[PDB]
């Protein structure tokens, strides 16, 4: 390998270097359209960052729980499927189950209006579920596919699995200890 | 002995040492370290290497090679260790003048 | 690169034109002053110019001595001189019949040559230099005193004015680079003229070893 | 521990009696102690073995001759060079002498300054005779100037015996 | 780049096949047919040029009907942009001046 | 104020390359590792190295050694040819002894070597 190597003065110019670098790589085999060659669009390889999948093309801020519902109402008239997380006890009885104040869960709540959702102004979204008032927060917002499956088995040793509809966005449902100690101080 | 509570007396470090041998006090640091602290008379047979006593080596049945030599009962503790060990010390005496 | 490459190819020669005249050996004058602008007369850029066949020299004799004792200095091509390559140097060498001759290395060199050039003869010395080395006089330095290799005259008057024998004087090493600098070998005594903080100085002795 | 050290390395040093320093075995350390010879512990000037201007402050405040003629320039050179010529002083080194004589050719141009200055003759001669005290210098001072020197070099040598790499050792471990 | 199969989520090494260079899994059978040019720009992080330009560099961005510097209001003052980290970041623009019993900077 | 130069503090352990650069004046550059200027400029060197390095750290705390002292000391480490420390291998080269060593470290195998 000849060692000494030899320079000049001379700048070089910047479009040349673009152009050069531009042929480096510009050349493309292409035209072999044919099936090996074709590539299905809809099985891309999976780039890291679940929300920026696509690395080849054909060619984000985090939402609150009042811009959520203001799109999923006003936007589009289409329904749509939340996942809410709810804390371990309701503020309720168990209607003649065989009780000791255990927990209260849905699983214990009959059918029917069970509470009322009210936005207020401003940001803040409250679960007013009786006479106290949860409070309703944007949990950690899922990218990956969510199913929301059913599984029916109206025979013994075989069923029915459907799936209802992919979930998007998740709910956490907190109470107001603020308020709750605001109402007798201890 | 040790410490004060056994009338114990007092120690010439290894740095007390290297301030005498600074002055060059020779015959001051043979005295401290020799003969205020324990002296010893041995005989060492001069053929043989081996220690002796009273003028006689046992090993060479002999009278003839012994010599009085001033020592530290340390150093003779230290040698008489050694062989016990079979690490053998060998004193090859020399001669003044 | 071309004019860093002929300054080197500059500093190299007029180093070895000071080491050739410290070792006893005819130097001319104008040798010793070359600039590098009267470099560029006998000796030009890459293309034209080539190292190994002729910037050489062969010139060099021990004029104290006798001009048969002769000194070759080679400025071999490929970075990592092959053992073929000191068989080509050792075969012409032996042709011209003469006995010590220095090798100019760029890179350095093949253990497996290093340890030919211990074992080729004790007729036939050759020392290895890196160039890099040679880029700067390191007896012109200021931490390196002057060195002088003394006779056998002398050194018997240095060892019957201490009441010695050989063996009892300082050592300095055969790998030493200023004893590479003087090709000196075992056995011989350098005097060293330290310099002092006053205007005085003291001197000391050093054997090979 | 590092003064450990070097006590353990240091400590079979010796200033043999021909100014030589060896080791245990008898390999040559140092040919001369430290280049000079000299003790440490008897430097009065800056790692230098005298101060000449204080010592030469100090004969002329000790013995004032008031008999004795000032000397010029050249009497200064001519009976400096009158003593440095005898006997004894061959014991000394040559660096001693140079920088004795260094030191007589520094206080003689400053005689011949001050009486350029002032416009004073050599005879001895001039009326005004407070002028011959400015830089007075006489032989008896010059001769107890010279013996002070020979004697501080000869007692500032590094006595032979001394324990010299202990010293080391010491000296820089503390 | 790391990219990962949409079947079972092992990593992607890259290999040739008969008509193009693919993508290929090695536990499963998917590959994807490399048909276009893709590219993964690193920009490291360039030398830092405030000590480089300091002192009478050999700068060029001078032209002709320059703007003079604002406070002595000719233009005998140098000025240049540069990139301070990565070619990702815009260039920043800065100028000295220099001028007989004035010395200022700028930015 | 009658001048104004400027020197290249580099904090490398390569002193041979750095005096061999273009625009370096190579008579006039030291360093601080007293064993690249064995290996580059002999053991001479080395010895001044080591002599103004000590001078050079006792001065910088306000304490006074005089010169002899670490004269002595630069003497006594390259009187064999090649720099030695005053850790207990380099005193294994300048003493022979045994019960020396003994003392120091390592509990009985020089004993039993000696022996040996
Ligand atoms: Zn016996
Ligand atoms: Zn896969
Ligand atoms: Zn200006």
């Amino acid at each position: 390998r000849p060692e000494v190597i030899q320079s000049h003065s001379i700048f070089e110019q910047g479009p040349a270097e673009m152009m050069k670098k531009k042929g480096n790589w510009d050349k493309t085999v292409d035209v072999s359209d044919m099936g090996p060659s074709h590539i299905i669009n809809i099985k891309k390889e999976k780039r890291e960052t679940d929300e920026e999948t696509k690395q080849i093309l054909r060619m984000l801020p985090k939402d609150v729980s009042v811009a959520e519902l203001l799109r999923e109402l006003s936007l589009t008239k289409e329904e749509e499927l939340l996942f809410l997380q709810l804390p371990d006890t309701l503020p309720g009885q168990p209607p003649t189950q065989d009780i000791a104040e255990n927990a209260c869960t849905l699983a214990d709540l009959t059918e029917g209006q069970v509470g009322k959702l009210l936005i207020r102004k401003s940001g803040r979204v409250q679960l007013l579920l009786g006479k106290v008032t949860l409070d309703v927060t944007m949990g950690t917002a899922c990218s990956f596919l969510q199913e929301l499956v059913s599984v029916g088995l109206g025979d013994s040793r075989t069923g029915e699995m459907t799936v209802l509809g992919h979930v998007k966005h998740k709910l956490v449902c907190s109470p107001d200890f603020e308020s709750l100690l605001d109402h007798k101080h201890r | 002995t040790e410490g004060r509570s056994r009338d114990g007396g007092l120690r010439l470090g290894e740095m007390e040492r290297d301030c005498l041998i600074g002055y060059g006090a020779s015959m001051l640091l043979l005295e401290r370290l020799m003969i205020s602290s324990d002296a010893f008379e041995v005989d060492v047979c001069g053929q043989c290497g081996l220690l002796g006593y009273s003028g006689w080596c046992h090993y060479c049945k002999s009278s003839c090679h012994v010599s009085s030599l001033r020592i530290p009962y340390a150093c003779k503790l230290l040698f008489q260790e050694l062989q016990s060990m079979n690490i053998i010390p060998r004193l090859k005496l020399s001669k003044y003048n | 690169d071309d004019e860093e490459e002929t300054y080197r190819l500059w500093k190299i020669r007029k180093t070895i034109m000071q080491l050739c005249h410290d070792r006893g050996y005819l130097v001319t004058q104008d040798e010793l002053d070359q600039t590098l602008e009267e470099f560029k007369a006998q000796s030009g850029d890459k293309p034209s110019e080539g190292r190994p066949r002729r910037t050489d020299l062969t010139v060099l004799v021990a004029h104290n001595d006798d001009p048969t004792d002769q000194m070759f200095v080679f400025f071999p091509e490929e970075p990592k001189v092959g053992i073929k390559t000191i068989k080509v140097y050792c075969q012409r060498m032996q042709e011209e019949n003469i006995t010590r001759a220095l090798i100019v290395v760029q890179q350095g060199m093949t253990p497996s040559a290093k340890q030919s050039l211990v074992d080729m003869a004790p007729k036939y010395i050759l020392e290895q230099f890196l160039q890099q080395e040679l880029l700067i006089n390191i007896t012109e330095h200021e931490l390196v005193p002057e060195h002088v290799v003394m006779t056998k005259e002398e050194v018997t008057e240095l060892l019957a004015r201490y009441k010695l024998r050989e063996n009892q004087l300082p050592r300095i090493q055969a790998g030493d680079p200023v004893a590479r600098y003087f090709g000196i070998k075992r056995g011989q005594v350098v005097k060293i003229i330290r310099p002092s903080e006053t205007a005085g100085r003291y001197i000391t002795y050093r054997l090979v070893q | 521990y590092m003064q450990r050290r070097l006590v353990k390395s240091l400590e079979d040093l010796c200033s043999q009696y021909d100014l030589t320093v060896r080791s245990s075995t008898g390999d040559i350390i140092q040919f001369i102690y430290g280049g000079d010879g000299l003790d440490p512990a008897a430097m009065e000037g800056k790692d230098e073995p005298l101060e000449f201007k204080r010592v030469l402050d100090n004969i002329k405040a000790v013995f004032p001759c008031p008999s004795e003629p000032a000397l010029s320039k050249n009497e200064l050179i001519l009976t400096t060079e009158s003593i440095m010529k005898k006997s004894e002083f061959l014991c000394c080194q040559d660096s001693f002498l140079q920088e004795i004589k260094k030191f007589i050719k520094g206080v003689s141009e400053k005689i011949k300054k001050t009486r350029d200055k002032y416009g004073i003759n050599d005879n001895g001669t001039t009326e005004p005779r407070v002028l011959y005290q400015l830089d007075r210098i006489t032989p008896t001072q010059v001769e107890k100037f010279l013996e002070t020197c020979r004697d501080k070099y000869m007692r500032a040598q590094m006595e032979p015996g001394s324990a010299v790499g202990a010293l080391c050792a010491q000296s820089i471990g503390e | 780049m790391l990219l990962f199969c949409p079947g079972c989520g092992n990593g992607l090494i890259v290999e040739e096949g008969q008509r193009c260079h693919r993508f290929s899994c090695n536990t499963c059978p998917y590959v994807h047919n490399i048909t276009r040019k893709v590219t993964n720009r690193k920009y490291p992080k360039l030398k830092e040029v405030d000590d480089v330009l300091g002192g009478a560099a050999a700068w060029e961005n001078v032209d002709s009907t320059a703007e003079s510097c604002p406070k002595c209001e000719h233009p005998r003052a140098y000025f240049m942009q540069l990139q301070t980290r990565s070619a990702d970041e815009p260039m920043t623009t800065f100028y000295k001046c220099c001028n007989a019993q004035c010395g200022h900077r700028w930015r | 104020s009658g001048k104004e130069k400027y020197k290249l503090l580099v904090e490398g352990d390569n002193l041979r390359a750095v005096m061999a650069t273009h625009g370096v004046k190579g008579t006039r550059t030291t360093s601080n590792n007293t064993y690249e200027v064995e290996k580059t400029l002999g053991i001479e060197a080395a010895r001044t190295t080591i002599i103004n390095e000590i001078q050079y750290t006792m001065v910088n705390h306000g304490m006074s050694i005089d010169r002899r002292h670490v004269m002595l000391l630069s003497d006594l480490m390259t009187y064999k040819g090649e720099v030695l420390g005053i850790t207990r291998f380099g005193l294994a080269k300048m003493k022979e002894s045994v019960l020396m060593l003994a003392s120091f470290e390592k509990t009985a195998d020089h004993l039993f070597d000696a022996a040996y």
